[PDB]
RNA sequence: AGGAGAGCGUCUGUUGUACAUCAACACUAGAUACUGCUAAUACCACUGUGGAGGUAUAGUAUAUAAUCCCUGCCCGGUGCAGUAACAUGUAAA
RNA sequence: UCCUAUUUCCUAGUACCAUUAGUGAACUCAUUUGGUCUGAUCCUAAGUACGCAGUGAGCUAAAUAGAUACAAGGAACUUGACAAGCAUUAC
RNA sequence: AAAGGAAAGGUUAACCGCUAUUUAAACACAAAAAA
RNA sequence: AGGUAUGCAGUAAAA
RNA sequence: UGGUUCGAAAAAAAAAUAAAAAAAAAGA
RNA sequence: UGUAACGGUACAAGCUGUAAACAAAGG
């Protein structure tokens, strides 16, 4: 295949993923968003 | 010729001579006014900054004048609004009208 | 697909400047306003309250400040009447329109009865006449004004174009080396007096070559801006406040008609 | 369409009030008293009882035809484009429908649930927005001014804006002879002028009227195209009879309310295009002729060069189109007094 | 690419008489690098340059060498 | 049914017909007190412009529809009708 | 769907518009983040209603919602004096951490009543034992804020902090060393004591956040000893990076003050510490905006129909000079205000004094005005022209500071209500000055 | 994939090992291999706490090791791979510097690979151009004022240690002579800043002529 | 193509933009600007820079240099030089203009109401293209082969060969004029 | 791709990507037929959806087409309409 | 005591993830030199105050694809003016 | 004329909602209840 | 003509 | 500077991800 | 249950879970 895992590219992240991607690797959380995009 | 120019002017900013330039008939070599096009826009970008700039200043400035010592107050209505309320009776009273 | 917005905005825009200055034109000249002269009255009402109840409580002046016709209105603020207007006008004013409001309030809910139908009619009269005053036919913009006065054009912009002080004076740490034509609107619609309009330099004009690159050949009000514009002697405070049936300009002083002013 | 208020909201078969009521009293014996109040005082100010016919229509037109400094300075506009006349003069408003009364319309494009296409030749045409016209003229006994006339590119007709008296805006269609400045009322003691709205019971015969309820209190929902109309014919106790735009004869409920007038733009009809591009902005789209197509795709398709229809005209479902009834044979008629015949026996008859 | 997943190996099945060498890209890289270096007080071009086991200390050579 | 701000009631209007009698003031009763006001307000919206009428068993004289009365078909397409190996979960379960 | 060619135009240029002005106003957000902190770990986790009769209130309630009331911007006058009348009916009955909460929301509020602080110092004295960090800091700050001066007490808080050091925060401690410099209330054995804790303090316990506050002109100037001047100046060379502009002002001022009053520190510190300094000398520090008072107003006018030229309001160096002349650049005037001594006392605060000696001793001829006398003199303009003129006609003051009469909090008020009177006075009387009212309808 | 971080952790497992980078770091930078997880405040404390090291800041990038296909040796697999593991690249500043020779990488056998030598003058990827923010300096905020040498406090603090005249840093190979200000000369030469000195004499305004044909 | 949709002027506009219409007065305002009382806030002249081209009038002597700070176009002034205002490719007879795609002087003209065009290749001297195609134009305004710019005797001579072919159509047509046929 | 003409389509358009760019298709308009609203017609889970939140100057179906003059005779046949069924009507059916 | 008020308000170090900020279809595709050339726009350009890019060697045969120049004749060619030709030529 | 944006947020207004709320950061400063 | 810097609810008006 | 986050607006779900781990006695 | 992703381990078609091949000798 051309796109997904195949040919070693392995599980997606957003540094292969388009703008908008949501994924991170683990951390604890420290805050809240807030409804202004802070 | 526009190589023997710029290896003339080169030269002459290697040894470091003043710069100076030809100062003869320059042609028009394009049709727009991009210069001034473009200051217009600038022109634009900075007014809106300086609108942003403002509008922050009085918000905080409106927040703390809200919050002053003389100024500030807690208040409630003078008459209590249960006073005030629409008898459950009224007319325009919800469910007292066909829908 | 993409969420990148804001500076990162996918949408391919044309850099042609020539293009982007025919934008500027339709984004700016021929823009689209949907709220009227009396909705932008009522967004200023707190800052011309005297205006906004006469505009309220006197009949008519709501229709004929709600017309389709294409309309300039000098809105004063209650500061300028405050200002100009004499204790006693000022009195008599705020009265009339509490009278005014008073009778209206009255239809919500011998000769002495006869005689409030004539004081009646003759509050609305002359706060009519007063009112319209103000409104002016056709839509007449800053800028048109600006140009109309004269300045922007080269001939005539002398005295406005070439501002200077004595920086030492202000600037001292920069300069050791120092340290040793009136346009006529069409009249009110209640007068025939044509109104005049003029321009003059701000006292911030003079500064501007302390801190701007410039390339010149060989009280006071506080009003912001380099160029100040003057109708019928009051100044405009904020301009250009667009409607979809004209423009309202904010001046510092009320345009009483000849009619309404005493003699003596 | 559906895509609008849900289903609870705008389905009911039988409506229980006919008057929407806004009563300003404290009690409901004063809102009464109120109310027979407001009913005297329509009384009192009607005088006008006589029909208002068609040669009456073309009195008040005739009597309405009989009957530089406003610009923007300095303002050049367009090279070549210009509106075709000035705002202070165009018979429409000239400027945008209120946000308040109105939404953007949901375009099908012709196309149901499922996904196909059901209407055909349909096409995206140019935005459009839904405004909340009254069909009902709910309020009753309280006067109100038409303040503008405006444009609508859903509906063959002029809408007109509404301010009652006590300040609120809405839309009504537009009568032949509505202008600005005109007052209207809806009401059982209101005078017969174009415009008015009252029970097709306090009509009186030849009038000419639209917006007809079917059900009182439903709104009304025949004779709404613009510069269509029907006549009062005849009047019973219970039952007013009507000639219909269609040469339709049908009774109706005397209690069913209906408003006075012709429907206004009466002159679309006589609109023409001049090109297709005209009709692909109105939202259309090519029609391919049935025998144009190969035998597979319409019952009148094959055939080497051109051929005529080799049948009776069928529709690309195989029914006969010319002639043939649809209506179902075992629909009651029920208040159909008579329904019309083919435009060519009208006509020669 | 690296992992050699692209199809750029097709054009390669047939002969081409030459390459271009992108030398004046190259060169000014090059000498951005000899730069950098110089600055410092390397002479980076002479480094490359020496023969094996050949010791040259400042800016030397066979000119050096004959002139000495 | 709009009803717009107390500090600005006026809508844009053409130019009165001539002849046409003057409007008279607004009545603003529904600004003496906020109570009323929010009570007249929700008593607008509870407005509506019409009601449909549908289908409906519980009515005597209900009724629905079939199909046209020629009974012909689209010219050179045999529907096939749903089942539950076609057309199975199109837009509800069941 | 489509639009009419006139309608794309005018809403292509709108957007194309909207995008230029999205452009232009985020131009200057350099400082804007759009992840931000916020300090909730000294909420309490007990609920309270701020306005339940204070005779139901016992410390533990009114210290809570004092706190929650000075953080919710609650500024009621009668619901603080409520607060206060309560707080003292309960004085006996407050244990530390109540009291701290206490200080620290009438210090946070700005709420300047005298008479609670007089009358919860004593118990705050009697409890010093078993004090913690947190309350020490907390009455110290609020005491500096609102300019309520009791040496004593003071030192005995300093003193109280010192003996808990294995328990004191650091930042409780470079707070407290702070306000007691600013306060003037550690003689010399105790200003050493201080030094020297602070100094291990700050190289073990602190780092750069935490020791940037350390940073203070009138501290370095009047309390810090030689070995703590040349480790703090040493070190925020390297605590640079993470400082602000509020941080660089008060180094940049510690900096001027050594170079003037303390030559050999400044000689004893190294030529990159040195030219670190002389740098930083050459920056822009964003300052606050800054405008006369009505008293500094007021003066200004009365110089001006003297007939003396002079500007208001300008920054020499890293200084605020509130006048200064024109035609003689070297004289300059000092408006000081009733926030510029301490409350009820005519004695001027560390920093006052000590701006005072900087530029006196760098050349600047120094004049001063008092609130106190100024408002003697009402609405007068001929009493006031000959008052600054009897002060031109007489010698400058001396570089060292020197306390005025003894006041008390009754004369403090008297005169506060006065200028109140006199402010509203001036302005009414400018303002109708303006006004021309010269316009007279014929209406009636 | 790593076990999340406690609230108290008493038994840290988490390794900070030193990362020897091809590329320059700046005197008080350090480049840490460190696990994928950590925040920044997590990487500040851990050192503050476990080393005592006065942390300024934390920079973190996330390094994926890049696929490879093992194409070459004999009887070769064509089967992808990684070589290394996914982490955390933290770049911290600190109060004080870090020696090169620690840090970056060095080679006599490659001699082009010697960041220390070459530092920011080079750019150790395909990047072409390389793109800076302007400097702390060249802002306006806490930015140096192009005026304030003149000014009697840096002067009375700079002694004998400095020269603050900037006529004094410039370079003479590359300055060229003045020019007269009468005469064509370019605004490059000696200005560097974005405004027309008074002393340059009026200049013409030429506005182009878009429709010659109608005059 | 000349639209019909193209705004009717071709100057650069310099719009007067308001401020919002609820925001006081500016800092700057703020400032006392006599001689013997002064008092001036902070970015006086950095806000008030700024607020003065807000007219859209009063654009500075130095526009647009006094707004552009980058840089990169400072680099590129000049001073104390002469410029041409016209595009060198842009001729001043009337009906001359220029395919860039064919590389062609074009002149485009109308002569007995059909619009027509002829073609001059560049390649042979731009100069020269263009010089033969203004002659070509002012050869033609006066052999009077352009309609706009004839003269009464072309006029005249004109209707001569317009009454010949006038007459021919009359013969062409004659029978239905007459009542016949 | 100029001047003078004829044929076919009025025209601008669509069009078979990769053998058909055409006289083929569409088109502005004139007609006819159906449809009184839970309208007809279409989709064919059918108290559902599009039609249409429209209402006979509307919607749908089938021809012929834009401008001018014209558009003859036939209802015997087939279909449709009409009636209890007839009679009778309807061809731009 | 003539400013429309003479109204305290700088940047709290800052969660997680993306980015090689330039020339360049840089995408789908593959006889894939990534980058030059083949078109508008983007810097008041003597081509933007020396920029971006440049691929083994030989050799007079014809034939082919083109480019230029063709005496006199001028469509006699061809199914058909297809293809060509004109639209440069004292200055 | 083919008849065209309004959800969230900011501004102004209104407001008897609430730590689901602006540093235990700092600067400035004639400034304020009751009696 | 998406949302800008104490933040959650919440009504109206609008270059 | 963007994503994230509120809205558009979506279980119309990008496997190994989160303001997303049993959810206030939190011990200030 | 089964499988897989990452991580550790000879950078692996094996083993294994941040204790990532080993505790067996504790009030």
């Amino acid at each position: 295949a051309k796109v997904g895992p195949s040919k070693g590219r392995g599980p997606l992240l957003a540094k292969f993923a388009p703008v908008g991607f949501k994924k991170g690797f683990g951390a604890i959380g420290l805050g809240r968003h807030t409804k202004k995009g802070f | 010729i526009v190589r023997i120019r710029k290896r003339y002017m080169g030269q002459r900013i290697e040894a470091g001579l003043p710069p100076y330039v030809w100062g003869g008939p320059w042609p028009q070599w394009g049709r727009k006014r991009s210069l001034f096009i473009r200051g217009e826009m600038y022109r634009r970008m900075l007014i809106y900054s300086f609108d942003e700039r403002r509008r922050r200043a009085e918000k905080l400035r409106k927040r703390r004048q809200a919050v002053k010592w003389g100024v500030f107050k807690l208040r409630q209505p003078s008459v209590p609004p249960a006073l005030t309320a629409l008898p459950t009776y009224h007319p325009l009273y919800p469910g007292n009208l066909p829908k | 697909w993409t969420r990148a917005s804001g500076m990162r905005n996918p949408v391919k825009w044309t850099r042609d400047w020539e293009v982007l200055n025919r934008k500027v034109y339709f984004a700016f000249d021929e823009r689209e306003i949907r709220r009227s002269m009396l909705d932008a009255v009522s967004a200023h009402r707190k800052t011309a309250s005297l205006f906004h109840r006469m505009i309220n409580a006197v009949p008519g002046v709501a229709h004929a400040m709600s017309l389709p016709g294409p309309h300039t209105f000098f809105l004063p603020s209650d500061k300028a009447c405050r200002d100009h207007l004499s204790p006693d006008s000022l009195h008599a004013l705020t009265e009339r329109v509490a009278f005014l409001e008073e009778q209206q309030r009255q239809r919500v809910g011998g000769g002495t009865a006869a005689a409030i139908a004539d004081r009646v009619a003759k509050t609305t009269e002359q706060l009519r006449t007063f009112v319209l005053a103000h409104l002016i036919p056709g839509e007449w913009r800053m800028k048109t004004l600006l140009l109309a006065c004269g300045a922007g054009d080269p001939r005539r912009n002398g005295s406005l174009r070439y501002q200077d002080t004595d920086r030492e004076l202000f600037a001292p740490v920069m300069y050791a080396s120092r340290l040793g034509s009136v346009f006529l609107l069409p009249p009110p619609q209640s007068t025939d007096e044509p109104l005049p309009v003029w321009v003059q330099a701000s006292r911030y004009a003079a500064f501007l070559p302390i801190t701007t690159s410039t390339n010149f050949p060989r009280r006071r009000s506080t009003v912001g801006g380099a160029l100040h514009l003057w109708v019928g002697g009051a100044l405009v405070t904020k301009g250009d406040l667009r409607a979809h049936n004209g423009v309202v300009h904010m001046i510092d002083k009320p345009l009483i008609p000849v009619q309404l002013l005493a003699s003596p | 369409s559906s895509s609008y208020l849900p289903r609870a909201a705008t389905h009911r078969n039988r409506v229980a009030f006919q008057l929407f009521a806004t009563p300003r009293e404290p009690t409901a014996s004063k809102a009464a008293a109120a109310a027979r109040a407001a009913a005297e005082a329509v009384a009192r100010s009607s005088t006008v009882s006589a029909p208002f016919t068609v040669q009456k229509q073309q009195r008040l037109l005739a009597l309405l035809a009989a009957s530089d400094l406003f610009r923007v300075h300095g303002l050049p506009g367009f090279s070549g484009f210009r509106p075709s006349s000035p705002p202070h003069l165009s018979k429409l408003f000239r400027g945008r429908v209120s946000r308040h009364l109105s939404c953007r319309r949901v375009n099908h494009l012709g196309r149901n649930n499922s996904g196909r296409i059901t209407v055909r030749f349909r096409g995206a045409g140019h935005f459009r927005r839904l405004r909340f016209v009254d069909y009902k003229r709910g309020r009753k006994d309280i006067f109100g001014t038409v303040l503008r006339l405006e444009y609508d590119p859903n509906r063959s007709a002029h809408l007109a804006l509404l301010q009652y008296d006590d300040g609120v805006l809405s839309y009504i269609l537009a009568t032949e002879v509505t202008r600005p400045g005109d007052r209207v009322v809806a009401s059982k003691h209101a005078s017969i002028a174009p415009g008015n709205c009252l029970p097709l019971g306090n009509i009186p015969v030849s009038t000419i009227v639209h917006n007809v309820e079917l059900r009182p209190g439903a709104g009304g929902q025949i004779v709404r195209a613009g510069g269509c109309y029907a006549t009062v014919v005849a009047k019973d106790r219970h039952f007013v009879t009507l000639k219909l735009s269609s040469t339709e004869v049908r009774r109706f409920p005397a209690d069913c309310w209906a408003t006075v007038g012709q429907v206004s733009n009466a002159a679309h009809a006589e609109r023409i295009r001049g090109k297709a591009g005209v009709s692909y902005w109105m939202g259309e789209r090519p029609r391919t002729r049935g025998k144009a197509m190969n035998p597979v795709d319409h019952p009148h398709g094959g055939g080497t060069g051109k051929k005529g229809l080799k049948r009776p005209p069928v529709s690309k479902w195989g029914i006969l189109c010319k002639g043939y009834k649809t209506r179902a044979k075992k629909k009651p008629l029920g208040l159909i007094v008579r329904r019309k015949k083919a435009n060519k026996l009208i006509k020669k008859f | 690419n690296k992992v050699r997943t692209d199809k750029k190996e097709r054009k390669r099945a047939f002969p081409q008489r030459g390459f271009w060498k992108k030398q004046n890209f190259l060169q000014v890289k090059n000498n951005t690098v000899r730069l950098a270096f110089a600055v410092q007080g390397v002479d980076l071009l002479k480094l490359k340059r020496l023969r094996w086991g050949e010791v040259r200390k400042g800016n030397t050579g066979w000119w050096t060498d004959d002139y000495r | 049914y709009y009803l717009p701000s107390g500090h600005q009631p006026h809508a844009e209007r053409q130019v009165f017909h001539e002849g046409a009698g003057e409007s008279p003031p607004l009545n603003l009763w529904w600004r003496e007190n906020r109570e009323l006001e929010e009570a007249f307000r929700r008593r607008l919206g509870e407005a509506k412009c019409f009601e449909r009428a549908f289908a409906d068993s519980s009515e005597p004289l209900g009724y629905t529809k079939g199909r046209c009365r020629g009974g012909g078909g689209k010219s050179g397409r045999s529907v096939r009708r749903r089942s539950k190996t076609h057309k199975y979960r199109e837009n509800r379960a069941f | 769907g489509i639009l009419r060619p006139r309608e794309r135009l005018l809403l292509n240029a709108l957007k194309k518009e909207a995008d230029i002005r999205y452009r232009g106003r985020r131009m200057h957000k350099r400082f804007r983040s759009w992840a931000q902190q916020r300090v909730r770990h000294y909420w309490l986790p007990q609920k309270v209603c701020v306005t339940s009769d204070p005779q139901l209130m016992d410390g533990s309630y009114i210290a809570a919602c004092v706190q929650k009331a000075a953080t919710l911007r609650k500024h009621d006058l009668q619901l603080w004096h409520g607060f206060s009348k309560r707080i003292l009916e309960l004085a006996d009955s407050l244990t530390p951490q109540q009291m701290g909460y206490i200080f620290y929301g009438y210090g946070k509020s700005l709420f300047r009543h005298e008479e609670l602080y007089r009358g919860l110092l004593p118990f705050v004295a009697e409890a010093l034992p078993e004090f913690h960090s947190h309350a020490l800091m907390t009455v110290a700050w609020a005491l500096e804020r609102v300019r309520v001066n009791d040496r004593a007490v003071v030192a005995q808080i300093a003193e109280e902090a010192l003996a808990k050091k294995d328990l004191m925060r650091p930042a409780d401690f470079i707070k407290i060393v702070n306000c007691v410099a600013r306060m003037g209330a550690a003689p010399p054995s105790l200003a050493a004591a201080l030094s020297a804790e602070l100094m291990r303090v700050l190289d073990e316990k602190c780092n750069a956040l935490l020791f940037r506050g350390a940073v203070d002109h009138v501290a370095v100037a009047t309390l810090y000893s030689d070995p703590l001047r040349l480790y703090l100046l040493e070190r925020f060379t390297k605590t640079a990076i993470c400082c602000r502009p509020m941080h660089y002002q008060k180094a940049f001022q510690s900096a001027v003050a050594i170079r003037v009053l303390h030559p050999p520190v400044w000689q004893q510190l190294s030529k990159a510490v040195r030219n670190f300094y002389i740098r930083l000398s050459l920056r822009r520090i964003p300052q606050r905006a800054r405008r006369p008072s009505p008293l500094h107003w007021d003066v200004s006018n009365a110089l001006a129909k003297l007939g003396v030229f002079h500007r208001n309001t300008f920054q020499w160096g890293c200084f605020w000079i509130d006048i200064g002349e024109i035609d003689d650049r070297r004289q300059c005037w000092f408006v000081d205000g009733p926030s510029d001594f301490y409350s009820s006392t005519n004695e001027y605060t560390e920093a006052n004094k000590l701006q005072h000696r900087i530029l006196s001793e760098l050349g600047w001829n120094i004049r001063r005005v008092r609130w106190n006398d100024w408002v003697q003199l009402g609405t007068d303009m001929d009493a006031k022209v000959e008052y600054l003129r009897k002060l031109r006609e007489r010698p400058p003051w001396p570089a060292i500071l020197t306390d005025g009469p003894s006041s008390s909090r009754q004369e403090m008020v008297a005169n506060l209500r006065s200028a109140r009177d006199v402010q509203r006075a001036l302005k009414e009387r400018r303002e109708k000055n303006r006004q021309p009212h010269s316009l007279v309808m014929n209406l009636g | 994939t790593p076990p999340k971080t406690p609230r108290n952790v008493f038994f840290p497992w988490q390794v900070f090992s030193v990362h020897r980078t091809g590329a320059f770091l700046e005197r008080r930078r350090v480049a840490l291999k460190v696990p994928v997880n950590l925040t920044k405040f997590e990487i500040q404390s851990y050192l503050e706490k476990i080393y005592g090291a006065r942390v300024l800041k934390v920079s973190t990038l996330i390094v994926v090791p890049r696929r490879r296909r093992d194409i070459f040796g004999p009887r070769p697999s064509m089967r992808y791979y990684r070589v290394g593991c996914t982490f955390k690249k933290a770049i911290v500043t600190l109060e004080d510097g870090v020696p090169d020779a620690v840090k970056m990488l060095r080679s006599s056998i490659e001699l082009a690979k010697n960041p220390d030598i070459t530092k920011h003058n080079l750019t150790y990827s395909g990047r072409v151009r390389a793109f800076k923010p302007p400097s702390a300096a060249q802002r306006w905020e806490m930015g140096e004022s192009k005026y304030a040498w003149r000014l009697p406090i840096p002067n009375l603090l700079a002694g004998d240690e400095m020269q603050l005249n900037p006529a004094l840093r410039i370079d003479e190979s590359t300055t060229q002579m003045f020019p007269d200000f009468s005469k064509p000369f370019f605004h490059n030469a000696h200005f560097n800043f974005s405004w027309k000195p008074e002393e340059v004499p009026f200049q013409q305004t030429v506005k182009l002529d878009i429709t010659p044909w109608r005059r | 193509s000349a639209n019909p949709y193209k705004p009717k002027s071709r100057e650069v506009f310099h719009p007067y933009v308001p401020a919002p219409e609820h925001l006081p007065p500016p800092a700057y305002t703020t400032a006392v600007l006599k001689p013997m009382q002064q008092f001036i806030p902070k970015d006086f002249y950095r806000d008030m820079r700024v607020d003065s081209l807000r007219d859209g009038v009063s654009l500075g002597s130095d526009f647009p240099w006094n707004v552009t700070h980058k840089y990169r176009f400072w680099r590129r002034r000049k001073y104390n030089v002469q410029l041409d205002d016209r595009f060198i490719r842009l001729s001043p007879v009337t009906g001359v203009d220029y395919y860039p795609r064919l590389n062609v002087f074009a002149v485009q003209w109308r002569e007995d109401g059909q619009h027509r065009i002829r073609w001059f290749r560049a390649a042979y001297g731009l100069t020269r293209a263009m010089r033969a195609a203004e002659n070509f134009r002012k050869t033609l305004e006066a052999t009077g082969r352009v309609d706009n710019w004839r003269t009464a005797r072309h006029l005249r001579q004109q209707m001569l060969e317009r009454r010949q072919q006038l007459k021919l159509r009359k013969k062409r047509f004659a029978k239905i004029s007459s009542g016949q046929f």
